[PDB]
RNA sequence: GCUGACGACCAUAGCACGAUGGCACCACCUGAUCCCUUCCCGAACUCAGAAGUGAAACAUCGUCGCGCCAAUGGUAGUGUGGUUUCGACCAUGUGAGAGUAGGUCAUCGUCAGCU
RNA sequence: CCUCCUAAAGAGUAACGGAGGAGUACGAAGGUGCGCUCAGAACGGUCGGAAAUCGUUCAUAGAGUAUAAAGGCAAAAGCGCGCUUAACUGCGAGACCCACAAGUCGAGCAGGUACGAAAGUAGGUCUUAGUGAUCCGGUGGUUCUGUAUGGAAGGGCCAU
RNA sequence: CGAAAGCUAUUUAGGUAGCGCCUCGGACGAAUACCAUUGGGGGUAGAGCACUGUUUCGGC
């Protein structure tokens, strides 16, 4: 369950979601990526289930790199508040995808046994994802 | 109030506004004691023509034009007031 | 200042020939003796600081000036501005006078003395000793002593390497090693 | 800070008023201010207010 | 320093420049000593007086007296020139010594600052 | 530098007995005896040391 | 041709490295009587001077190592009108930032002095 | 009441929105003239250390700014020293802000003053919080009034 | 002809008051609006890590 250590403040204003992952929409240190097609928000419970179920297909003879870290907070009212009298508590934490994120990615591994590791990993995430390779340019 | 998680943390205060800002822009008639900028601190700084208060108000000294300026080895910002 | 007249009659020429300088100008000198004797007992006892002032005084032949502190240390009790060393900044004949006392008549009145190492440079031709007991030099007197005291002297020389500083202080006899 | 009178010297009546720290300054305070009565500075001492 | 020296006389600088009058720069060195009357635009020299003058170069400069010969000399060019009322601007030197000889000589020979 | 402020500081006359070699030079020590010099005659104090002085078994048995 | 003073400008002007300069000028430099300095110190400031040196500094010159500057094209955003699956898209106007090619070891003014 | 954000690049702009401060301090911590430059890091050095004071080399501020934050700060607004009272009196062209009541900035003029050799600078403090209308009553001044008249009482005006 | 459901204040909050907005009369007369060209200041959208933080991997 990845969290920032510490921040600056406690709570976050909701902010948008627009555009595209101009930024992160590259394979960088791995062989093999999964990308996100769709935008929304990225939990650490969702991405410590995909990093779970990446690592036992891959067995401890690749590399696994996790492009996301969910740094933003997440506040949530408890059931019977009314509204108002200040803004919940946070709850947990989440990272903001934009269509074409790289979630993920594998290195050292045969390209079956990454594919179907990352296809694994795509079920447990709430995106619209697919499978890229690294380019050069 | 299941998870009691109704947390008070009591911050509702603000303090009232300043009207801070730029008064008169670049190229306006401008005639002696007319606030050209206020501001906190020197954002802009008195050039030829404009005097600075104990609130680094920017006034003129003097009529014309108002003109700013990045001036010196600092590249300030500098309010003038050409004779013009 | 005896050694002032023998530096700019005969070392200053050795030390160009020696160190293979040159420009007469690039020769090393000494431009600077400070005398430090920081007390950290000061600012709870008042006394030691005044001694030391006194011992100054008669070492160096001028009027030290108290140093205060830079900052406050929780660990040495030590407050903003509160007087902890005194210091005298020698220049000069008096350093020179200060120099040819300290090599003749000081030095080997150090208890136990086998040479002063010469690793002991900072690196940019400046030489710095410390003297465990003052009572080394003959200017303070052991019967109406307050108490034992050390100090140090910072040579500030003109030289850029430590090699010209180690042959500019070997010219005046200084004991190495 | 207590508030404390300085009143002119010359008799006229005239007074500046201040504060002071009475644990800081606790004698009277005397400066050369400036009378309109008389139109000319001279001692202003420190008074109760 | 003249890096220190010039540090400390960009105050009087700016405070002539910004009282927009006629300034009497000095500069001295160990051997000579200069005096210029600098334009309220502060990029003209409309007088100037230094010990490299013919009648004075010959001599004994780096001197106080040279210094008084200075100021006298550069009070009548300015007084031929027009000029009055300056702000004088010691230029970061003390006023003291070779300067204060040059501004009284100028002071006392027509300048009125 | 400033006057009056500054300690006493004037010649003196160290000697290396042992090697019997002087050493005129200014300091502050107010000696009791002023032995006489080529030149004149300054305080004069005794030194014991200078920088002029100072610097298997089996087959015994 | 060079030096100095004062400016314009404020990195394409800077940093770094190397080279040149002592007739003028500048800088170190000599001494501390005198003026004046130091909570101590002629270090700095100040004065009186020229025995010495361009060593340092400074000035000038060279270069792309850093810095700085910087397109074109594209992309993002966006005013107006329309559409929408609410992500955006179309018409029109506008148009970055980053990055790339490239550029840069400044350019001028007044006055004085030596040549 | 002050600072930041929300606040949509002029101003303003709400929420029982998100975060922090104030209800003071200072006769120097004000004025001026002169002077200075910080935090750190490494190397050397008696006690002495991770870190005291001393010396050196880099160091545009990674410090400081009485105090929160923001903005600012090298001509330093930061840090010293000498002399001082401009933390003045009468005002104030002209602006800012503003429902009003208030609030803010202000060159210049007169008089007296301080510092400076001078041109000058100074009407509190880097600024933005440190605050409370009127009534009533007290106090220091004042010829303005003074119920027949001269006073006085009381009232008014100025300061508090 | 033609609003407002705003700002400020209020033992105020569904009341009231100043201002804003409506109307009528008078004064004034282009000082107004739109557009073209043009002089400004900005820190938002976007973007980015140079600061404050935060994040991953590798080297050390």
């Amino acid at each position: 369950m990845l969290q920032p250590k510490r921040t600056k403040f406690r709570k976050m204003h909701k902010g948008r979601n627009t555009g595209l992952a101009h930024r992160g929409s590259t394979v960088a240190f791995g062989q093999f990526g999964l990308k996100s097609l769709t935008r929304g928000r990225m939990t650490a419970r969702q991405i410590e289930a995909a990093r779970r179920t990446i690592t036992r297909k891959i067995k401890r003879g690749g590399k696994i790199w996790i492009r996301v870290f969910p740094d933003k907070p997440i506040s949530n009212k408890p059931l019977e508040v009314r509204m108002g009298k200040g803004k919940g508590p946070v709850e947990y934490w989440v990272c903001e995808i934009k269509p074409g994120k790289m979630l993920y990615e594998l290195e050292g591994i045969s390209e079956e046994l990454a594919r179907e590791a990352l296809t694994l990993a795509a079920a447990k995430l709430p995106f619209k994802t697919t499978i890229v390779k690294r380019t050069i340019m | 109030a299941h998870k009691k998680a109704a947390g008070s943390s009591r911050n509702g205060r603000d303090s009232n506004p300043k009207m801070l800002g730029v008064k008169i822009f670049g190229g306006q008639a401008i005639v002696a004691g007319n606030i050209i900028v206020r501001q906190r601190g020197t954002e802009f700084h008195a050039g030829a023509g404009v005097g600075m208060g104990r609130d680094h108000t920017l006034f003129a000294l003097n009529d014309g034009v108002v003109k700013f300026a990045t001036k010196g080895k600092f590249n300030r910002r500098y309010v003038m007031v050409e004779e013009a | 200042a005896r050694l002032k007249a023998l530096y700019n009659n005969e070392l200053k020429q050795k030390i160009k020939e020696e160190l293979g300088l040159d420009n007469v100008m690039q020769v090393p000198k000494i431009t600077k003796i400070t005398l430090n004797m920081g007390v950290g007992g000061a600012s709870q006892d008042k006394k030691l600081l005044e001694g030391a002032v006194a011992d100054m005084t008669a070492i160096a032949g001028q009027k030290p000036v108290v140093t205060k502190a830079r900052k406050s240390i929780a660990g040495f009790k030590i407050r903003e501005e509160w007087p902890i060393g005194c210091k005298v900044t020698l220049r000069g004949e008096q350093m020179y006078e200060f120099l040819d006392r300290l090599i003749a008549v000081a030095i080997p009145r150090v208890r136990d003395f086998r040479g002063f190492s010469p690793k002991a440079f900072d690196g940019r031709g400046n030489y710095s000793l410390g003297i465990k007991e003052q009572i080394v030099f003959p200017e303070v007197d052991f019967d109406k002593i307050d108490r034992i005291r050390g100090m140090d002297v910072t040579i500030t020389t003109s030289a850029a390497t430590d090699d010209e500083g180690r042959a500019l202080l070997k010219a005046f006899g200084f004991p190495f090693k | 800070r207590d508030k404390i009178k300085l009143v002119s010297t010359a008799g006229t009546g005239y007074y500046y008023t201040t504060t002071k720290n009475k644990r800081t300054m606790p004698g009277k305070m005397e400066m050369k201010k400036f009378d309109p009565k008389i139109r000319q500075h001279v001692l202003f001492k420190e008074a109760k207010i | 320093k003249k890096a220190a020296r010039l540090r400390r006389a960009k105050k009087t600088r700016a405070h002539i420049r910004f009282l927009g009058v006629y300034r009497l720069t000095v500069n001295r060195t160990p051997k000579h000593i200069y005096a210029q009357i600098i334009s309220p635009n502060g990029g003209e020299v409309i007088a100037q007086a230094s010990t490299l003058d013919g009648s004075l170069r010959s001599g004994a400069t780096g001197n106080a007296d040279a210094a008084t010969s200075v100021g006298q000399l550069i009070a009548e060019r300015a007084k031929a020139a027009g000029i009055t009322k300056v702000a004088f601007d010691r230029s970061g030197f003390k006023y003291h010594g070779r300067v204060k000889a040059l501004a009284e000589a100028a002071r006392e020979n027509g300048l009125e600052f | 530098m400033r006057k009056d402020i500054h300690p006493d500081y004037h010649d003196v006359l160290f000697h290396d007995t042992n090697a019997d070699v002087f050493f005129l030079t200014r300091s502050t020590v107010k000696t009791k005896t002023t032995r006489e010099y080529e030149g004149s005659e300054y305080p004069y104090y005794p030194l014991d040391i200078s920088s002029a002085s100072h610097p298997a078994s089996f087959n015994k048995r």
